[PDB]
Formats: structure tokens, C-alpha cells, sequence
């Protein structure tokens, strides 16, 4: 998920501009739901995932808000001590404590029912048990028992009218999430929200801790500790699930890292490029970042240095010259199925080869499979989410930095060979593989483009529509599931706020019993694909002015 | 009036709710959601509570068991029970709103029932505040804030120690899965904090 917030000093013909592209996968009917609420102290417009009571994306005419996944480390595993005799007990603070348990019956359409037990300790629900060690793992979340309060903080924030009121709500959102703020005066802000544990000294958060007592968290860290900025010196706020601040530790996921190779750089480059940006320019960053190869920038210097003393008739040198001539922006050919330049295909084969010779070689099986992906994934339906730099690729970048990298190289990944020789060997592999499939004339290579699929199954893999309801877009776009833009104090209007969004396929997922599809079932699908957008209305006159229907209810509690 | 809920849809079908109190405001929201996205919401309710095998079968038993083992329902009910009446209205308003529309659908299924209920062979049930809360808990708390690989990390670390020995195994672990990297591009500039 990405976000860019532009303040007074960076905005052109407005005081503040907010552009959000939450990335949750592509689904039919839409992941989010458009809604405006006017009454009981609320006056809002926007869209939100699964029609939650609180709007994750929108504005109230005074302030605007948005979000991106935080990825802080808020979950730790406790290795619970069991006794072989006295079962359903665990040792805690020198006493054998009894576990909470619950039985569950799974009813099955056309099969027998199934029952099982769920166990819980002071630390959390039991994940797995090792009856050979006599160890049970309990998953401990810092937000345990604040789930409901997080929902309500997301609802009450819609009523804030300033930063002061807004942060009182940010302090109650307990999940690891980045929150963003903009206002009619041009003020902009950011908060890395969430509940984080106050760990015992010498607790390594990447690995399990004994749950017998000494390792128990001291409590939770105060909100004064949560990374935050108000009216930053740069004039803008950018995030693409990168680190909030210097020395902030990421999630413990082996596959997740915050290093020198980060896709947020692609946003920063574009925002620093122009002294001021207009709303069209701010919107336009979606199109560029949607199409940008994420590896070009990181390894082009490395490939250039390695092929500098090679001959023009040398195919490994040719491949590097192709990439040098390229801007990294993927464009479809007229055929709607292949890319204009072969760059991504080259980087994909090269990177796979490089990983196999370096990172993969240094790790024992089967842990080696965790570092072999190049990040160019996909199937026929294309990627399931956003494109990122793979973990293996982030680790190889630090290695190619040599001594400029802050990460101590305990094992030399190049295994005593000069870098240039491993790079040229991978380039030979690349050429051998690609030339075999496409021929020798690099100029006529017609490489396959990634596509986009609006899936009928929700992210859990559960049907939320009929299979036939699946939609396909020819061009894969590395962008939000939805995109929304809020412009405060346009110089261009009489209106103090202007907002736009796109909720594809459409607002409604309704299909009548006869097979008659709603009028708003898919009227936003083409708009999505060509980077279009629809106006969001707040005031009564705009709403009235654009009404298509009215329904009045008389209900009493 | 206080009993009145006005629902205006725009040129894209986006609903706007005009109401005087909290219960009436969330009732309006609940109602349009049941109009627009009932099958989706229904499937989202079964996904977040682990009740898919009931209507879909054998293939979802493992899924259903995995969902149920990852939460404590009773802990969620206790947080609901502790809400203030204004907070409670949001959740109750919402569930009531939805129910209002589920009653008409279930009353006149020859024209109001979403085609997929017919396809999948089942029908919509009424909602309670717990169901609304579970939609957020199951798709926001479990899908974006429940990430750990600690047991797996330990497994990896153990394999690095049998390859490079104990101190070496540990330094390689720090090269692959570092805690922090001071060169990581950050949202907040260093001058700020
Ligand atoms: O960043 C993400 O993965 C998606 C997301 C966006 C906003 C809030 C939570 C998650
Ligand atoms: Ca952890």
C-alpha cells in the first residue's frame, strides 16, 4: 500500500493534496464500499474495506485521512512448559497453571461433523505443541483485548477537526498501521499507530521466549514512543510499507526486511523532481509507479561496471546496453499481451541466477527456498497483490554494496570470487536462456506482460461471487485496489475541498434472481483501467445536484 | 424527525445517509450494505468465524478449524458488553439496519434474493453486533496485524548453527534477518527524529 501527502510548501494551486493506494489484491465485487454519513455529529464521504462502520479512506470537509500497513513487530511467541503428568497445565511464575480450553464443532455440508479443542494460556492461544520437548507455543499479540476499541477509534476519528483531536483517536488504534492526516489549512501529519510491547531486557523479538515467567512483557509502550511527524521540513509524506523512522525494527517475518533497497524510493524520486505539484501531477504519480520496474534502479550500476571492458559483439554486454537505454517504465504493445521492452524478463532471469549462486548457496536446505524468488512471481491471472523487491534481492543488494553496506557480511556470498565474475556468469545464464526462447535479435524480443484479475474468491480463498463473475484487465498495474485523492483549498474552485475515488468493478454486487445485474455493478471498471476517477460529494447541494434516487424510512428503536 | 432515515444515491450508486441519531445513522448504513453487498457480506461473515464448511463442504474443514483456533470469541463478547450505549448504538444500529433488509429479502425471494444464494443453495441469516465486530477483527486484525514467523526463524537459526557453528550461525542469521538496517529509506527524515 502506498501514500503520498503534499503540504502547503510543495502544493501548487491548493494547500494540501492526499493520494492513497491501499493494496489488498483485486476482487469482484469491490474490496471497498463507498458511503457518505450525515447526522449525529458525522459529515463524511469516502470508501472503506468490507463496509466497516469507520471509513479508512475519506474526509469530513475539514480534515482527510488514509492508511498503509505498518509492519511493526507486535506479536511474540511464548514457549510454554508442559508437564507429562498433570495435563492441560503449564508452568507460570513457579505454579502449575490450568489452561483455558473450548470445544468446537465444525458442521459440514454433506459430510460428518468435526469437533476439536482450542487451548489458551495467559500469553495467548496455543499454535502448536511439541510433546517431545513438552513445549506448546502461545501466540501473544500486543493488541489482544483492544480489537473492538481499534474499530471505534477508526469511527470516532471521522469527527476530528484538527490534529489534536485526530491524534487522541490515533492513540487508541492498537493494530500496526500507518495513519495519515491533511487539513484545509495545508497542515499534513503521519502516525505509525499501534500497541507495542515493553519487552524484558535481552529479549530478541525475532525468536521465541520462554513463557515460564521471566520473559513476560513489562506492559506496552506509551504513545509518545510511536513514530510521528507533523508538518515535515520536506513538504511531503511518502510511504510504501517502508520503515517509519531511523532504527525502527520491522515485523519478525523472515520474508520481511527494511533495508537500503526499498520501493518507496521510486515515490520520493518523483516528488523531489518538481518543486511544486498540482493535483493532476499528484494523481499522475499513480500511473508512473504502477508501471515502474523495481529492480532496474538497484542493479543497473552493478551490471554496467561488470560489462564495461567487454566487446560490443559480446551478448552479455548487449543485454546491459538494452537496460541502459530503458527508463524502467513497462508499456504494453499494440497486441495487449507483450511488453514494449524486454528489461523485466532480463532482470528476472539474471536475478534468479544471481540468487542461486549467492544467497541460496549460503543457506542450508530447505531454508534455501525462502531466498530464491526474484519477485517477478505471477501466474496467468497475474500477481495477487503488489510487486516488491524480494527478500533475496534485498540481501544481495547489501552484498553488492560491499563495505558501503551497514550489514556485516559474516559469510561472503560471492564465495571468494570477485563480484564481476559472478555477475558475468549470471549474465551468460540469462543470455543462454532467453536467446534460446526468443532468438538472437534482442530488438524483436516480445516478452509477456503481467495481467490483472478481479477475483471471485475473497483473500481467504472463499467464494464471494460466482466464478463467472471474475474480471480481467490486460495491464497489471502496481497500484491501490482503490485510489482516492483529496485536494484542500483549490484555487481553481469555490469549494474548500475536492475529492475523487474509483471503486471497481462498481458500487453494487447485486444480481437479481433472474440474472439481472445492477446498473452500478460494473460502471467503474473501465475508469479503473485508464487511470480515471469519479467525484466524491460531501455537501447537501452537491449530493442533491447529483442525486439519482431517494429512499425515506421511518423507524423507531 | 428522529424516526426518519433519508437515503440519497448519487450517479454512481453511492449512498448518502441523513439521520438524527447514532442508531438511525448506522441503521441506514447497515440497510444499504444489505442492498448492495449481501452475498459478499454473508461470505465474509462465514470466513471470519470459520463457518464455510456448513454451506460449502469438506474442502473448507481445515480452513474453518484454522480460523477458529486463531481467536477467542468470548474475549470479543466481553469487549462488546463493556461498551457505552452511544458506542453500542453504532454496532446495534448497523446489525438492525441489515436485518431490516434481510427480512424483506427473505419475504420476497422471487425478486430480492441475490442470485448467488440460489447458486450456493442457502439463505441469509440475521446479524448481531458480534457479527459486525468480527468482520473488522477477521479482515483487518488477522490479515494485517497478526504477522510472525518466530518458530520458523528459530528453525532457520538452528540450521545455521549446525552449518557454521554456534557463533557463526548467529552472525549469518543477523545478515539474513537483521533487526534494523540504518540505511533503510524512512517516512520520517532523520532531522525530525
Ligand atoms: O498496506 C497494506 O498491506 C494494506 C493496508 C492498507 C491500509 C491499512 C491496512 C492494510
Ligand atoms: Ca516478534
Amino acid at each position: 500500500s502506498n501514500m503520498w501527502v503534499i503540504g502547503k510548501s510543495k502544493a501548487q494551486d491548493a494547500k494540501a493534496i492526499m493520494v492513497n493506494g491501499p493494496q489488498f489484491g483485486w476482487y469482484a465485487p469491490a474490496y471497498t464500499y463507498g458511503i457518505g454519513l450525515h447526522g449525529a455529529g458525522y459529515d463524511v464521504t469516502g470508501n472503506t474495506p468490507f463496509a466497516y462502520p469507520g471509513l479508512v479512506f475519506g474526509h469530513n470537509g475539514v480534515i482527510s485521512w488514509g492508511s498503509t500497513a505498518g509492519f511493526g513487530d507486535d506479536v511474540d511467541i511464548f514457549a510454554e512448559r508442559l508437564s507429562a503428568e498433570k495435563p492441560g497445565y503449564y508452568l507460570h511464575n513457579g505454579k502449575w497453571v490450568k489452561m483455558l480450553s473450548r470445544e468446537e464443532t465444525i458442521t459440514v455440508k454433506n459430510g460428518q461433523a468435526e469437533t476439536f479443542t482450542v487451548w489458551r494460556t495467559v500469553h495467548g492461544n496455543i499454535l502448536q505443541t511439541d510433546q517431545t520437548t513438552q513445549t506448546a507455543y502461545a501466540k501473544s499479540r500486543a493488541w489482544d483485548g483492544k480489537e473492538v476499541a481499534s474499530l471505534l477509534a477508526w469511527t470516532h476519528q471521522m469527527k476530528a477537526k484538527n490534529w489534536q483531536e485526530w491524534t487522541q483517536q490515533a492513540a487508541k488504534q492498537a493494530l500496526t498501521i500507518n495513519w495519515y492526516y491533511a487539513d484545509v489549512n495545508g497542515n499534513i501529519g503521519y502516525v505509525h499507530t499501534g500497541a507495542y510491547p515493553d519487552r524484558q531486557s535481552g529479549h530478541d523479538p525475532r525468536l521465541p521466549v520462554p513463557g515460564t515467567g521471566k520473559w513476560d512483557w513489562k506492559g506496552l509502550l506509551p504513545f509518545e514512543m510511536n513514530p510521528k511527524v507533523y508538518n515535515p521540513q520536506s513538504g511531503y509524506i511518502a510511504n510504501w510499507n517502508n520503515s517509519p523512522q531511523k532504527d525502527y525494527p520491522a515485523s519478525d517475518l523472515f520474508a520481511f526486511l527494511w533495508g537500503g533497497a526499498d520501493r518507496v524510493t521510486e515515490i520520493d524520486r518523483l516528488l523531489e523532481q518538481k518543486p511544486r505539484l498540482t493535483a493532476d501531477q499528484a494523481w499522475d504519480v499513480i500511473r508512473q509507479t504502477s508501471r515502474q520496474d523495481l529492480n532496474l534502479r538497484l542493479f543497473l550500476p552493478t551490471l554496467q561496471a561488470a560489462t564495461s571492458g567487454l566487446t560490443q559483439s559480446d551478448p552479455r554486454r548487449q543485454l546491459v546496453e538494452t537496460l541502459t537505454r530503458w527508463d524502467g517504465i513497462n508499456l504494453l504493445n499494440d497486441d495487449g499481451k507483450t511488453w514494449q521492452q524486454p528489461g523485466s524478463a532480463i532482470l528476472n532471469v539474471w536475478l534468479t541466477s544471481m540468487l542461486k549462486r549467492t544467497v541460496v548457496a549460503a543457506v542450508p536446505m530447505p531454508f534455501d527456498k525462502w531466498y530464491s524468488a526474484s519477485g517477478y512471481e505471477t501466474t496467468q491471472d497475474g500477481p495477487t497483490g503488489s510487486l516488491n523487491i524480494s527478500v533475496g534481492a534485498k540481501i544481495l543488494y547489501e552484498a553488492v554494496q560491499g563495505d558501503k553496506s551497514p550489514i556485516p557480511q559474516a559469510v561472503d556470498l560471492f564465495a571468494g570470487k570477485p563480484q564481476q565474475e559472478v555477475v558475468l556468469a549470471a549474465l551468460e545464464d540469462t543470455w543462454e536462456t532467453l536467446s534460446k526462447r526468443y532468438g538472437n535479435n534482442v530488438s524483436n524480443w516480445k516478452t509477456p506482460a503481467m495481467a490483472l484479475t478481479f477475483r471471485a474468491n475473497n483473500f481467504f480463498g472463499v467464494p464471494q461471487a460466482a466464478a463467472e463473475e471474475t474480471r480481467h484487465q490486460a495491464e497489471y498495474q502496481n497500484r491501490g485496489t482503490e485510489n482516492d485523492m483529496i485536494v484542500f483549498s483549490p484555487t481553481t474552485s469555490d469549494r474548500p475541498v475536492l475529492a475523487w475515488d474509483v471503486v471497481a468493478p462498481g458500487q453494487s454486487g447485486f444480481i437479481a434472481p433472474d440474472g439481472t445485474v445492477d446498473k452500478h455493478y460494473e460502471d467503474q471498471l473501465k475508469m479503473y483501467e485508464n487511470f480515471g476517477r469519479k467525484s466524491l460529494w460531501l455537501t447537501k447541494q452537491d449530493v442533491e445536484a447529483h442525486k439519482e434516487s431517494q429512499e425515506v424510512l421511518h423507524v423507531q428503536r | 424527525s428522529s424516526s426518519e432515515i433519508k437515503i440519497v444515491r448519487d450517479e454512481y450508486g453511492m449512498p448518502h445517509i441523513y439521520a438524527n441519531d447514532t442508531w438511525h445513522l448506522f441503521y441506514g448504513y447497515g440497510y444499504v450494505v444489505a442492498q448492495d453487498r449481501l452475498f459478499q457480506m454473508e461470505m465474509a461473515r462465514r470466513s471470519t468465524q470459520g463457518t464455510v464448511a456448513e454451506v460449502l463442504g469438506k474442502d473448507f474443514v481445515k480452513f474453518d478449524k484454522d480460523i477458529r483456533r486463531n481467536y477467542w470469541p468470548d474475549a470479543i463478547r466481553a469487549q462488546i458488553a463493556a461498551l457505552s450505549p452511544e458506542d453500542m448504538s453504532i454496532l446495534q444500529g448497523y446489525a438492525d439496519g441489515m436485518n431490516a433488509w434481510i427480512d424483506k429479502v427473505n419475504t420476497n425471494p422471487e425478486t430480492l434474493l441475490p442470485k448467488q444464494f440460489n447458486t450456493f443453495g442457502f439463505t441469509p441469516k440475521r446479524w448481531e453486533p458480534f457479527d459486525v465486530a468480527m468482520i473488522f477483527v477477521g479482515t483487518m486484525a488477522n490479515r494485517f496485524s497478526d504477522s510472525t514467523s518466530e518458530i520458523d526463524n528459530l528453525a532457520l537459526l538452528t540450521a545455521l548453527k549446525d552449518k557454521y557453528g554456534v557463533s557463526q550461525g548467529m552472525a549469518v542469521f543477523n545478515q539474513l534477518k537483521w533487526l534494523v538496517n540504518p540505511s533503510a529509506p524512512t517516512t520520517i527524515a532523520v532531522q525530525e527524529s
